[PDB]
């Protein structure tokens, strides 16, 4: 049985990654949110909903892939170095989870958190779309799995960590970019360069098991893979029109979940699908705060 | 004009491949004798790839210019590769761009190349 061993790398890239994660943990532990109070109790009541609620959907994805799909995904591989990437990042998912609670205490009372809590349980909408990509890390708890499978489970890694978070990162980074909310948007910020890095690991990883599919296997899962991202979408529209039109947003996010879509396709080597469109402004600037 | 290059997950190769201009990936060995631009990636940080610091070492006389690929998540620095490497050689900044560019992207950066030149 093999041992992680440092002093001969398995792949060109683990250590970088390795170190990465690290770095961008520390910065993580550096100051927080209270000065929100101020610009939070300017927002209406329907801003103030639509926020919570996204925070609400962001920790349940967060959940779910330090939960079972970092776990799972690398608990199969047979990259030492990589699976140890894997389980360093698999605990950022849940240091942003813990993040998610810290905002919403700064910002809502007990009662109201546990009623958001409830409500993120309860959605349809949202059990759905989280069961749409854990299915694809159920089907790896079994004791050995193709290289489909797991092709798979890497692919709908990549679609959370790169593009289903982003229909409710929209919202912090608009605020912010507003200079609205902008304590609670640095710990976002901070949060998603660390999904970026973690979506293009996992798109690494997913191109040298595509490498090693047959010509059969590498169409079958390409289109699996196009039917799973345009299946997301149309839930992800679906998503949108609940929490953004009673604030008039919708068709603003929807098209901000197409450039995210584009960047995850591209993590997995992948052409884009959707009409190439500049950044929405607002966010770009709350991206640039500190 | 002869584009060097530096890409680590391929989205710099495919910007290259778009461009219809000879373009060569750095390597350490490298010496380049005519007038170039350089497209870099952009680590953590917003820093330079080692690579690509070593490769400047030796060959910055040609150097005319440089474009960073990145990833607009990194806020401020955003492609920030470019920006140490402008400072740090007086050329110009020719174009940032996310992940393997969009045709804008490209036909922005043949614009800016011409425009240099
Ligand atoms: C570990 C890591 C750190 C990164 N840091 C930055 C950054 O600081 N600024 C930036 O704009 N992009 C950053 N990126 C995004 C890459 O520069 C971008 O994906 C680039 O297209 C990759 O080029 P390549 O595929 O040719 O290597 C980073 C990516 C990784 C994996
Ligand atoms: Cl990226
Ligand atoms: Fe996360
Ligand atoms: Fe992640």
């Amino acid at each position: 049985m093999r041992a992680v061993n440092w002093n001969k790398k398995e792949d060109d890239f683990s250590l970088m990654f390795w170190k990465q994660n690290i770095a961008q943990f520390w910065t993580e532990e550096e100051i927080a949110v209270s000065s929100d109070k101020n610009t939070w109790v300017q927002l209406s009541k329907e801003e103030q909903i639509a926020y919570k609620r996204v925070l609400g959907g962001l920790t349940l994805l967060d959940t779910k892939q330090g939960g079972e799909g970092m776990p799972l995904v690398l608990v199969h591989l047979e990259n030492l170095q990589a699976k140890s990437v894997l389980a360093f990042m698999g605990a950022m998912e849940e240091v942003h989870a813990k993040s998610y609670s810290h905002i919403f205490t700064t910002l809502a009372t007990e009662e109201e958190i546990d009623d958001i809590f409830d409500w993120v349980d309860n959605h349809p909408l949202l059990e759905k779309k989280a069961g749409i990509i854990t299915s694809y890390y159920r089907r790896l708890l079994k004791p050995e799995v193709t290289k489909k499978e797991l092709y798979m489970a890497m692919v709908a890694s990549v679609f959370l960590e790169s593009y289903l978070f982003y229909s409710g990162f929209f919202y912090p980074l608009y605020l912010a970019g507003q200079g609205k909310l902008t304590a609670s948007g640095e710990i976002i910020n901070l949060i998603i360069r660390d999904e970026s890095i973690h979506g293009v690991f996992v798109g690494i990883l997913a191109q040298q098991i595509f490498a090693e599919l047959s010509a059969e296997e590498q169409q079958e899962v390409q289109k699996e893979t196009q039917e799973l991202l345009m299946e997301l979408y149309e839930i992800e529209m679906a998503y949108t029109e609940e929490i953004y039109t009673s604030i008039g947003l919708v068709e603003d996010v929807n098209r901000f979940v197409r450039y995210n879509a584009n960047k995850g396709l591209m993590n997995l080597g992948l052409e884009p699908k959707f009409e190439e469109e500049e950044i929405n402004p607002i966010v770009l600037n709350g991206l640039r705060t500190d | 004009m002869l584009v060097a290059y530096d890409s680590m997950t391929g989205n710099v190769k495919r910007f290259i491949h778009k461009l219809n201009m000879p373009a060569v990936q750095i390597d350490e060995d490298l010496v380049i004798d005519e007038d170039f631009i350089l497209i870099t990636y952009t680590t953590g940080f917003g820093n330079v790839p080692e690579r690509v610091l070593d490769f400047l070492e030796r060959n910055n006389e040609k150097l005319k210019g440089v474009s960073a690929s990145g990833n607009r998540n990194w806020g401020d620095m955003f492609g920030a590769s470019a920006d140490k490497i402008s400072t740090k050689y007086e050329v110009p900044i020719v174009s940032k761009f996310e992940l393997s560019g969009t045709n804008n992207d490209v036909e922005y950066f043949k614009e800016r190349v011409r425009e240099i030149a």
